[PDB]
């Protein structure tokens, strides 16, 4: 999971 | 938004995709390619087709389980794509690149025509 | 093989199966969550959740064109995955998380599930 | 385009  | 990302999901989707595919699980419609049969999800078809994209948004067209292509396609040009479609793998080789390009064409698939248009100038 | 692969692929497919689902185009399901119906894309939902999968490989619903999920679902919960399944973003807030995790148990979401648990766990 |  990441920051887009 | 404030949203979070999960980097793999849409790899992980098509992939899912595939195997619906690949066991023929709600495939919807059939393509005819000569003498060739290939059966596939017409939704997937129109995200990587804007021929498909087109014939599935027409109010007639929307409601065929069969599509028959032009004759002048090629059945294995039509399945290296149908491929791709369903995996983002491309199988250009020497010896098919000319078809799938054209069909690339007819089937309106912009970023593969352009790496056919990009192998064929370094040849 | 000896395939060439386009990165973004996967991701524009995910993002034209969406543009379908916001105008409506081939959907051929409607989740009915308490009083809230969502219209959607069997395969998309098969590709996304364990629990679809069940659902749709089962020779008796797979037919079937509405499915209505256990009442303790919150139709909320429900959309902020929907809204994931075709976009691979997470709404995730802290008013909503104990909703969203709840949820995607129910749906079998594996990652969305160990990202509440993380993010559960961090507070 | 990239070799995967
Ligand atoms: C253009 N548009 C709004 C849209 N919405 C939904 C879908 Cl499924 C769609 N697909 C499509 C249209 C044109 C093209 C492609 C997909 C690939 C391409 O090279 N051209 N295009
Ligand atoms: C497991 N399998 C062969 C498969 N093939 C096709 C599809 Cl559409 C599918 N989807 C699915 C099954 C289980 C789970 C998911 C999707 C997401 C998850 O967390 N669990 N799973
Ligand atoms: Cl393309
Ligand atoms: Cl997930």
């Amino acid at each position: 999971w990441v920051i887009p | 938004d404030s949203c979070i990302q999960f980097t793999r999901h849409a790899s992980d989707v098509l992939l899912n995709l595939n195997r619906l595919r690949s066991r023929d699980i709600l495939t919807d419609v059939v393509i005819v390619v000569s003498r060739e049969q290939f059966r596939a999800h017409k939704t997937v078809l129109m995200a990587c087709s804007g021929l498909f994209y087109s014939i599935f948004t027409d109010q007639l067209k929307c409601n065929l389980s069969v599509i028959n292509l032009d004759p002048e396609i090629n059945p294995e040009g039509f399945c290296i794509l149908l491929d791709f479609m369903y995996t983002s793998r491309l199988n250009l080789r020497e010896g098919n690149i000319m078809a799938v390009m054209a069909t690339a064409m007819y089937l309106q698939m912009e970023h593969v025509v352009d790496t056919c248009r990009k192998f064929i100038k370094a040849s």
